């Protein structure tokens, strides 16, 4: 179901970003902004943006990812587009 | 008004910028110049009918310095015309920054093969032809990147370091017959307000700047120059 | 021995010559030496053996390093056998010379492509193994001095300037890491009235300085070309 | 640490700073250092007590490095002590800085002469007293500064400028005889304006400018002569 | 021929050798030349009175461009003749060489005071004479190639790198009144196979071949170029 | 008569490593051009080896500058 596969997205996204970002994955929420919240620099985003690309096999333009601030940007992307 | 014993010149990528400005310069000086251009015409074709109307000496000429083929059967079009090729401006060159963690090797290789691997086609062109003239003089144009590095850069600066040595070791071998290969290594040029603050002379060069010291590694002034890298920077390395 | 914060260390080309010394070196200072070849599979593991037999840890690892799958995957195989990559070495250089007249375009292609793709691919995995550990230290080795004289050298004058140039960018990238890029630029080593000290270099007096580069006592050394060449340049 | 096939070293301004830390290093890997200073002796003999007390051999010795008859008799005194000196570094330097037109030739010479005489004196005596024993190295501590030039630095950067390239020249006159020359061109050292243009984004331990001496000494650079080694962070490439 | 938006030029050791022919090169483009000597008057006002004859704009100077007071007045003179000074070549040097356990510290004294005093000077007074006009141009140029091969040259290397680091700091302090330093380092100069032989040109330069360097560097061409040292050397040094 | 004088003034200046310009006719091997002992040795038979000459030790010793020894040499070797 539309849920099921929500539910398995996210966890497969938030598990990227806890190894990417070295925080525990109860951090990783929808709202959680990978600098302010969990600690990021701008290369690490950068790091993360290419761990999820290649993870999903999709390609981000640079112009998109720019927009990417939180976790929930990222679901939201997947999900999309 | 500078003085050349020769007549000509190749300048590689001449449409526009820089290239532009280096046969704007050199027209201007008497020669006659040929403008290359790889694709769209047009471009090329204003550039001439400008220093034609000027009173200058102007031809195009289509071929993608890239292309052993295409560059070597452009040379040999240019002697048929005019008889020979006293001059050679590499001035080609293509830019695709990123960091190199988002860098493609194919990335890397389009930036290599026509930076570099054009400059060592004019170069060896330039050689064959040059040396039956006991007479000749080649300006590679590179860069500042490929002097100090930039973050971003890693294809380009790869490509101009590449340039600036490999033209020593041209020097050395169009030394004895008076074939002299030098580079020009432009900083910051108008063809933002942070990159100025980093240049002593507190502006962006000029175009017209970068084209009239190629001219002057052209021309009979520098008779007893070669194997050098001008730096034309206003000062943003030493 | 020199002091290394990191543990292991990956040559290319590391078969012979320059290469072998290295990892004889690197070995004898406590790391665990990768050793790189491409073709002969006997020589490296006679080099494997040699420094296991003296009480050091060394593997040998079969890629094409002008290969970006091949290196890439032998990175990641390393990478899963040790931990992580502290340290690498390029030094998979070809020499190819000839008169710029005489040579052809795909000669000069060839060369060039070898050379410097060879050290790219391997700065750019290095960029990214090394980035989390916020360590690390990679050297640039340019092709020995193979001519008597000034002729011959466009591609090889290409390959190495090119080579110092990228690594400086690379210090760039790598220093929001502390990753930090060096080159190392070797003169004679096996006209000898051209070198000031009169003797051609040893491989281990090359090796040696690519050790203090890997090493913690050039820390704050990054965007260098060291040149080890007896005087023969300055 | 670092191996050395010689046993001694001299070091001028070794008193504090990057000299100092410079004795330490070098201390620490077995060499004896003698520490030069030229005026108060406290700061000296407290840096002799610390390496001593760290189970180093150090000793003091006071010359004006600036002063040819001075320098000349303080490494004779040492070959007396040792039998011989195998490696020296020329450390001494002071600043003046200002704008060039604030700046009378008096400034300029006094710069000049005290931070590039002195090193033409050390590495001349270095020659001399390196050549029968066929064996030694000396590394000239210049600056960034020498290679790049600097605004109100024309004194300081012609000075270092002046000690990099008259490093060369010497390591063309050693070179036969085995003794080594080169030099040092340190960036921004502790001993952040500054630390934006530094791609490691801080600025150098003087322990990380005394290692890069201390390689330069050592045998792991028999190769190497005639070289200016930069330790700048990557400052200046 | 070369452009200048300057009018004046003062010379240091004008009298012979390269520095007459700076003078001579400088004169026939245009500039009025200032040469300067220090002891015998009659070289040098043979050179004026050659310049004249030929059409050209020449004075002569004494002074000691190693004495601060002496080229400090020398300027103030021009100044008040001519109403400002556009350029400056600082040639003043003088060449001792011997190997260095040879050499005395007065010898080697003698040497950098001499070449790096003057050359430090006659920039600091450019950067006072020159600043309010928001426009100069300052060449320094090294010693020629003393001797064949590597020895006996460590005041001459001490007096060429101080001149070229300083040089890069004067650069900086010009930079934003328009104010541009530059080098240049001469090779073997004919002013004999067996130093041929190291030339990849396989020719000594003639003194006009250096004249025109410095030259270009004074222009308007070079008015994006400080901070940089130009060899004129054949190939010798690359 | 210059020419067998600069012949004799490379020979000198390469040997005892000066600039050309300091060996003049005046000038002295030890007073003036720092010629030491080895130094000495080594120049005589660089001039006995060009110009096929074999110079007495009591008359090299009294060879003190420059022009003594281009004397020496015109007066001695073959036309
Ligand atoms: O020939 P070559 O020339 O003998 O190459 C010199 C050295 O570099 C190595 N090398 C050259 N290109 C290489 C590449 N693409 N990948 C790995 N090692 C390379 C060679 O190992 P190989 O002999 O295995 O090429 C050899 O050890
Ligand atoms: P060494 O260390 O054995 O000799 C030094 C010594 C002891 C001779 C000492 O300088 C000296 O005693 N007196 C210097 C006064 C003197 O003898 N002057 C003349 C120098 S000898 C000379 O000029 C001969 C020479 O070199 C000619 C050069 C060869 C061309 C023919
Ligand atoms: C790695 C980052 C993201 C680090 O940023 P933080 O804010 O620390 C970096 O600046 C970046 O994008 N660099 C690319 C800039 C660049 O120069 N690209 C090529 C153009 S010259």
């Amino acid at each position: 179901s539309s849920m099921g596969y929500l539910m398995a997205l996210f966890e497969d996204i938030q598990a990227v970003i806890a190894e990417q970002l070295n925080v525990d994955a109860a951090q990783v929420t929808p709202e959680a902004e990978f600098v302010k919240d969990l600690g990021a620099d701008s290369l690490d985003v950068v790091e993360l943006i290419m761990a999820l690309e290649e993870k999903f096999g999709i390609e981000i333009p640079d112009e998109q990812a720019e927009k990417i601030v939180n976790v929930g940007d990222v679901v939201k992307y997947i999900e999309d587009n | 008004s500078m003085q050349f014993t020769g007549k000509n010149v190749l300048i590689t990528g001449a449409s526009k910028g820089i290239g532009a400005e280096i046969a704007r310069t050199l027209a201007s000086m008497g020669l006659k110049v040929w403008i290359n251009y790889r694709s769209n015409a047009e471009v090329a074709d204003a550039l001439k009918n400008e220093l034609e109307e000027k009173g200058y000496k102007a031809a195009v000429i289509k071929f993608d310095a890239a292309s052993e083929s295409d560059f070597v059967e452009a040379i040999q079009a240019i002697v048929q015309s005019d008889g020979g090729l006293s001059y050679l401006v590499n001035n080609a060159g293509v830019v695709r920054d990123k960091l190199a963690i988002k860098m493609k090797t194919e990335d890397f290789h389009h930036v290599i093969d026509n930076n570099l691997t054009s400059a060592f086609i004019g170069c060896r062109e330039a050689l064959k032809v040059m040396s039956k003239s006991r007479f000749g003089s080649v300006v590679n144009i590179a860069s500042i990147i490929g002097e100090r590095g930039n973050m971003g850069q890693t294809n380009y600066s790869a490509s101009k370091g590449g340039m600036i040595a490999m033209s020593k070791s041209f020097a050395y071998e169009g030394a004895l017959r008076n074939i002299r290969f030098n580079s020009v290594t432009p900083g910051f040029i108008e063809t933002k307000a942070d990159y100025v603050k980093n240049i002593p002379l507190n502006r962006l060069g000029a175009a017209k700047e970068v084209a009239e010291a190629v001219a002057f590694l052209l021309s009979d002034h520098s008779s007893y120059i070669t194997g050098e890298t001008l730096k034309v920077n206003g000062g943003l390395y030493m």
